[PDB]
């Protein structure tokens, strides 16, 4: 196999988060014949993250409470990782650790 | 991918010597069908004979009860196509490389790791044998399989070695009559040979020879066994058993069923462990 | 009038007495030394840290993971611990120098859980693609890969008595393996919702399983359905069991439930409130473990907090 | 039982009947069938498992990393195999045919000869045991309507359907809400400046 | 259903039996195999399939369908034989009133009194379940 | 009999897979070795340790100005040290957002 390097950080955490919510909604939904229309709860999770990034309050009607509050705690965990990486690489480009254009031009939008 | 301890080795490739020395390897050559890394073994059968190292692997030999290096059957000493033409069940296997070949080969190796004693599909239908394939079952075979292949520079007359060239000499081959299922050129002529044997010449009339002179009774053949072996062919009109010559006389209504008995008993009807004696009756009121 | 009603053993209840909240990232697993000094935990902070059991102070933290930490365990024969997570890496953290010495790798996907053998120097690991694998200490080579599942494997336990390896997976089945040959011994099909928690007791037989629907109980030789428990219908993550007969189940909705081993009786039905920063529904128990004295229980929840329970020296908690 | 046991060598498919998923009778202190064995049995099976995995990992280390100075073998053994397939007159006198087996020396100037690059799909696994869940229930016609999802009204989707009906446009409460929208202390500021 | 649509019945049974022993808890496989046997004869192998179908403990929808199967071939003794294990699983009042069905089928007199004893001694010892004595007094009228 | 690529089918003498740390350090008797685990109480020692650890914490200058005295600094005191794990409202984030930007 291959390890995770500094470039496949954001392209692995999202995969693990969507896999975790996949096998969580596969094991939380009741005995109905349909699960998720094969991608829709992932779309609601992604749109809740995009609405949190613009701080849109994301009040969608007609929705069950366990899937929406598990989406809320998952985007809160992604927010915690996002801000704890933002503080860390801001301190690193403050003291002068890395000189990466990707990290600095990403941290501009991540502040 | 494959390790082994000892190969199949039918008797015609072992040689005439019970005392042979053999060297072994751990990962030798590829099979010429599926390219699997078996263990090639090398030995010397005879003093005028080549080495005949190894042709195929152990697994492909365990599918069809095939020997190791000349691709013949172990149970008779015949090719595969004659065997599954005589038994009329082929036990199919693919032809391509990665389509379905190594898939079912690896699976049939996986399900056969327990026994290693009998083939996977021939165990039930190698029992009903010795009827049509015992007629050509060669005992004490020719050792010309073991002689080395033809060398060059004697065809062109350049061979400096002369007599000490180990392979062969003065053998002109013929480019008119030389894989796994088909097609094999001299085997078609061998099936024509077993289809063109030497029976009695059929006399030109309309099926009047319903009597038959079968003998060699002794103490094995009885009257009820013979009339029940004829009962599967059909019904009788007048049968008798004579004991001064140890013979039996049978007839049939409309000859044809006894006709296949004429196909069954031309020194061929083997019941009670004896080659019976059969010649023609009169059918002439003589 | 109910069957097995007059005979549960009276366990005194558990109550809060301290909480431990220092992480920045979801705390996931709890392990504890056999020497009753401290307990090690990991998080989505990518910083494994240990906490003193009596004083509650932070002894030290240490980083080095690229992704979250989904499992942590300490060895009994050896003065070092093991950790693993979704960075496709299983790290062997030395404790004499606080550094990584082995750096196991070879898994084609992420890593969920791990476990040690109590007697010999082997390790078992359950991953995300389809497999559990055996890591040999002193060699760091995969001896056996256990490939019989069709989904991820949540937890894994192994012991010294036969059968060795118990793997409960996300394709709604458990299976008990053979550690020598590598092939499976028995497969176990129940639990419409997938199994996420198995545990050894460790005194006598009859291990237990864990799933969101009708949590069950099993046996070491030949397999045997002993008993199913009551309506603990939340989606669960962890099971921990004590030798004197009390058991605890940690779920995803914050509700953690106590049981007994003699009957199967739900005793307390306690729910944990949130520390101020968390919202109304974020609490989910992802780790729980007793002390080696088994006088203290401590859980790591999804609110980035370890809650520690002690006993209650009262008498009026009788069983109806 | 052989319908679900197919191909296996007497495994634990005895689950296949209904009678072993009912709750077993209540145990309290039955020592021989419930308690663990003594230390000697677990130690001897631990020693057997340890020497099994030790010889396995020794063959692995002498196979994965075999490069450093290992002797081949001492092939002084013979093998005696009876020709019990054909011989009645085949090689007249061949009765048990002991032969010599030595090993060819592999020189350490050889790359790997055979292309290990084959990739096949994974074959049929172990055959499926019976599944034996609880009796499956179906709730109502209305709770199944409760456990469904509306379509996605995302701004960037890059997926199946952008899904425009006549309704579902603002996709919020009102896109902005303050629950009182004002405080009256503003008035306690404002006219206080005005006067 | 594909192998059932063709005329091969042996391979059809060879896939139906492993299907129903693989997934016991589903009902449709057993239903369609027994319906294929409705298209086939009424041999005792069908009864072996039905007793295996009784053995897995299904709901009421299977069991009274099987007693309707026993009614549609006019079986008196065997339908009485398979119906004793029926009441010990489901104590439903819809089944308590229909354990007294040989009254409206055979009139069953002395054993009807025994079945009414069975209707009066079991559960509903002080509350009657407000429905059993209605049908009891209906047949006694 | 036909293992994976790690066993025999490869000469990839790969990096990071070397006989490093080919001896295992065993936990000796002065640490928490299992021989001292099989007999110690674990219960009274934790009790005395937590009881030992619980006792560890035992005019004529500005008469023209408008605001003569605000009389409060924070209006109670400045000692809160609380914990909000909401990362937008944490006080570490407050110092991050009041220090680095202006
Ligand atoms: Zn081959
Ligand atoms: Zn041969
Ligand atoms: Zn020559």
């Amino acid at each position: 196999a291959k390890t995770v390097t500094k470039q496949r950080v954001e392209s692995h955490f999202d995969l693990e988060l969507r896999a975790a919510v996949m096998h969580d909604i596969l094991d939380m939904m009741p005995e109905g014949i349909k699960q998720n229309k094969a991608r829709t709860i992932l779309q609601h999770l992604s749109e809740a993250w995009r609405c949190w990034k613009a701080n849109i309050p994301w009040k969608v009607p007609g929705l069950p409470t366990p899937i929406e509050n598990m989406i809320l705690r998952y985007v809160k965990a992604k927010a915690d990782w996002w801000t704890n990486t933002a503080h860390y690489n801001r301190e690193r480009i403050r003291r002068g650790a890395t000189v990466d254009k990707t990290v600095c031009k990403k941290n501009l939008g991540r502040l | 991918w494959e390790d082994a301890d000892f190969p199949i080795l039918c008797q015609t490739c072992l040689g005439e010597n019970p005392y042979i020395r053999m060297t072994k390897e751990k990962y030798g050559k590829e099979c010429k069908i599926c390219a699997r890394p078996f263990t090639v073994f090398r030995w010397c059968p005879g003093v005028r004979m080549r080495f005949k190292k190894t042709e195929v692997c152990q697994t492909c030999s365990k599918l069809k009860n095939v020997c190791q290096t000349c691709l013949l059957d172990l149970e008779y000493g015949l090719p595969i196509q004659v065997r599954d033409a005589g038994l009329s069940f082929k036990d199919d296997m693919p032809k391509s490389d990665v389509n379905k070949e190594y898939y079912t080969q690896n699976m049939e190796r996986e399900i056969s790791n327990s026994d290693g004693t009998r083939p996977v599909g021939m165990l039930g239908k190698a029992t009903s044998t010795s009827d049509m394939l015992l007629k050509l079952a060669r005992t004490t075979p020719y050792y010309k399989r073991n002689r080395p292949h033809i060398c060059s520079f004697w065809v062109k007359g350049e061979c400096k070695r002369g007599e000490e060239c180990p392979y062969r000499h003065e053998k002109p081959t013929d480019p008119d009559d030389p894989r796994y299922y088909g097609i094999n050129d001299p085997v078609a002529d061998k099936l024509l040979k077993r289809a063109s044997t030497m029976p009695r010449l059929d006399p030109p009339e309309d099926k009047t020879i319903t009597t038959l002179y079968v003998g060699g009774l002794g103490d094995t053949i009885t009257e009820t066994d013979l009339r029940n072996h004829f009962y599967q062919f059909g019904e009788i009109r007048t049968i008798t058993v004579v004991q001064r010559q140890q013979c039996a006389f049978i007839q049939f209504a409309t000859r044809q069923a006894a006709e296949v008995a004429a196909e069954k008993s031309f020194n061929k009807l083997i019941v009670n462990g004896r080659r019976l004696n059969v010649k023609w009756g009169r059918s002439q009121a003589a | 009038k109910a069957p097995t009603m007059p005979k549960p053993q009276w366990h005194p209840p558990w109550k809060l007495y301290r909480v431990i909240s220092g992480h920045l990232g979801w705390v996931r697993c709890i392990a504890v030394e056999p020497g009753n000094q401290w307990f090690v935990t990991g998080s989505a902070d990518r910083t494994i840290k240990i906490w003193d059991l009596a004083s509650g102070k932070l002894k030290l933290s240490l980083t080095g993971h690229i992704s979250t930490v989904r499992g942590v365990i300490v060895s009994t024969r050896s003065p070092y611990l093991f950790s693993c997570g979704e960075d496709k890496q299983v790290k062997c953290w030395d404790l004499e120098y606080n550094k990584v010495i082995r750096h196991y790798h070879g898994h084609l996907s992420a890593v969920y859980g791990l476990d040690l053998h109590p007697t010999i120097d082997v390790l078992v690991t359950c991953s995300r693609d389809s497999t559990a694998r055996i890591w040999d200490v002193r060699t760091k080579a995969s001896v056996h890969t256990l490939s019989g599942h069709t989904n991820a494997v949540a937890t894994v336990r192994c012991q010294a008595a036969e059968p060795q390896i118990i793997t409960g997976s996300h394709d709604t089945t458990i299976r008990l393996w053979d550690l020598v040959a590598g092939k499976t011994r028995v497969t176990l099909t129940n639990h419409k919702k997938s199994v996420r928690a198995v545990v050894l007791h460790p005194r006598h037989y009859t291990f237990a399983s864990g799933s969101p629907d009708n949590i069950k109980q099993w046996k070491f030789p030949d397999g045997s359905f002993i008993q199913n428990l009551s309506g603990h219908n939340a989606i669960i993550n962890t099971l921990t069991v004590n030798s004197d007969g009390v058991l605890v189940s940690g779920a995803d909705n914050g509700t953690m439930h106590l049981w007994d081993w003699r009957t199967g009786y739900n005793f307390q039905r306690v729910h944990a409130a949130v520390q101020p920063g968390s919202l109304d529904s974020e609490s989910g128990i992802f780790a729980c473990a007793f002390d080696q004295s088994e006088s203290r229980l401590l859980t790591a929840e999804a609110d980035k907090t370890i809650k520690v329970y002690r006993e209650d020296d009262t008498a009026t908690e009788e069983t109806h | 039982d052989a319908i679900a046991r197919q191909g296996q060598s007497k495994d634990k498919v005895i689950y296949s009947k209904y009678t072993d998923l009912v709750p077993k009778e209540v145990m309290n202190a039955d020592d021989p069938d419930l308690q663990r064995p003594d230390e000697e049995a677990i130690k001897e099976i631990t020693e057997k498992t340890r020497v099994a995995l030790e010889k396995s990992v020794s063959q692995k280390v002498a196979a994965a990393m075999p490069v450093r100075a290992a002797d081949k073998l001492a092939p002084a053994q013979y093998i005696r195999y009876t020709p019990s397939q054909q011989g009645v007159a085949f090689n007249s006198g061949a009765k048990q045919r002991v032969i010599r087996m030595v090993e060819m020396q592999k020189d350490p100037m050889e790359p790997p000869r055979f292309k290990i690059n084959k990739k096949i799909p994974r074959g049929p696994p172990s055959p499926p045991a019976p599944v034996m869940h609880s009796p499956s229930r179906k709730m109502t016609v209305k709770e199944q309507q409760e456990w469904k999802i509306p379509p996605c009204i995302s701004n960037w989707k890059n997926a199946k359907g952008y899904t425009i009906p006549l309704d579902k446009r603002l996709a919020a409460d009102g896109r902005g809400l303050q629950t009182v929208h004002i405080n009256e202390n503003f008035a306690k500021l404002a006219e206080a400046l005005y006067i | 259903e594909m192998e059932m649509k063709n005329r091969q019945v042996n391979h059809a049974r060879n896939i139906w039996d492993r299907a129903i022993t693989t997934l016991p808890r589903v009902n449709q496989f057993w239903y369609k195999y027994t319906y294929m046997e409705e298209m086939l004869g009424n041999v005792a192998g069908a009864r072996q399939v039905f007793e295996r179908w009784m053995e897995w403990q299904p709901e009421e929808q299977a069991w009274h369908s099987y007693i309707n199967f026993e009614l549609r071939y006019k079986e008196v003794d065997r339908a009485r034989t398979i119906y004793e294990r029926f009441v010990l699983v489901h104590p439903d009042v819809k089944n308590w009133i229909k354990y007294a069905r040989f009254e409206e089928k055979h009139a069953y007199f002395a054993h009807a009194r025994k079945v009414y004893e069975r209707a009066v001694e079991f559960f509903g010892d002080e509350h009657m379940d407000e429905h059993l004595y209605v049908a009891f007094a209906k047949f006694e009228e | 009999k036909g293992e994976g690529d790690l066993s025999q089918l490869s000469k990839q003498y790969s990096s990071r897979d070397l006989p490093s740390h080919t001896k295992i350090k065993y936990r000796q008797t002065t640490q928490d070795a299992p021989e001292e685990v099989r007999n110690r109480d674990f219960r009274r020692e934790l009790e005395e340790r937590e009881r030992a650890a619980a006792r560890e914490k035992n005019r004529r200058w500005d008469d023209d100005v408008v605001f003569k005295n605000c009389a409060k600094g924070v209006d109670d005191q400045k000692k809160d040290k609380r914990f909000v794990n909401d990362t937008l409202r944490s006080e570490f984030h407050k110092k991050f957002m009041e220090k680095y930007i202006k």
